[PDB]
């Protein structure tokens, strides 16, 4: 279980990462959509979360 | 004709033993969505600017 | 023994669960029809 | 006349046959829903509800 | 007449075929699918998601 | 019974917590309608509390 959070974060991360190019220059309307696919994969990092605390 | 009544008697039963969500929840988890992607964005277009 | 009858009498009620359940569905169906 | 006539009476009675078809359906439906609903609630009271004597 | 007459028919009939045939796949498929999952979210709810005296 | 309480609240209490998103900033509506359905919930948790005093 410790193992799935992390790659579902890195995926997250790396819309956070990629979100961090479309931002700059005037481009907002790309960065809100990358924001908005790593909502999807927060709720699986949050549920996932608590668990693995409740687990130890 | 009588496959789409086979359908749908399955497909009946599909919204018995799983309900759908409340008209409440659909008003309130895209309504929490609107401020999630712009509380994320808050930060975003402060961060960068 | 009628200690045995409280878990009959349930079981029979358990029938009913299924049956009811069943009758509502078939509701539904024309409903969508 | 009589050939036209008499589809319009086919006409209106086909229409009317399916009508009847549907409605038998709800019925029944609702049937059960009662009757399956007699043999819970009657010994509900037989149980702990009716009155004193109630097995519970 | 009827020799050009006759042939319609056969075109006409010809294209109703295989019109037909292609939906009966459309419909077997949803028929499987429907049914495919009726017998997952049956035992789901068997499990854990039902009620109470769930295996789970 | 104990178990069974905890999870009652904790449905109130999601609704409590999420009741603590809508009131501030001006929407007060929607406030009013989560803590109706809380009240539901409640009720279960009122009488389950007092039973598990009792079987103590």
């Amino acid at each position: 279980t410790e193992r799935q959070r992390d790659a579902q974060q890195l995926i997250a991360q790396r819309w956070y990462e990629k979100a961090q190019a479309a931002l700059d220059r005037g481009n907002e309307q790309l960065a809100r959509e990358a924001l908005g696919q790593r909502q999807s994969y927060q709720s699986h990092t949050e549920a996932l979360g608590k668990s693995l605390g409740e687990q130890r | 004709e009588r496959i789409e009544t086979k359908i749908l008697e399955l497909e009946a039963e599909r919204e018995l033993l799983n309900p759908p969500p409340s008209p409440l929840d659909k008003k309130f988890e895209q309504w929490e969505e609107q401020q999630a992607v712009e509380a994320t964005l808050a930060a975003m277009k402060a961060r960068r600017s | 023994a009628p200690e045995d009858l409280l878990e009959r009498l349930l079981g029979e009620m358990e029938l009913e669960l299924i049956e009811l359940r069943r009758a509502l569905a078939q509701t539904i169906a024309t409903f969508k029809s | 006349a009589l050939v036209e006539q008499v589809r319009g009476q086919l006409q209106k009675l086909e229409r009317k046959y399916l009508e009847l078809k549907s409605q038998k359906n709800l019925y029944l439906a609702r049937l059960k829903s009662a009757i399956a609903a007699q043999k819970i609630e009657e010994i509900a009271g037989n149980l702990d509800n009716a009155s004193a004597s109630s097995l519970f």
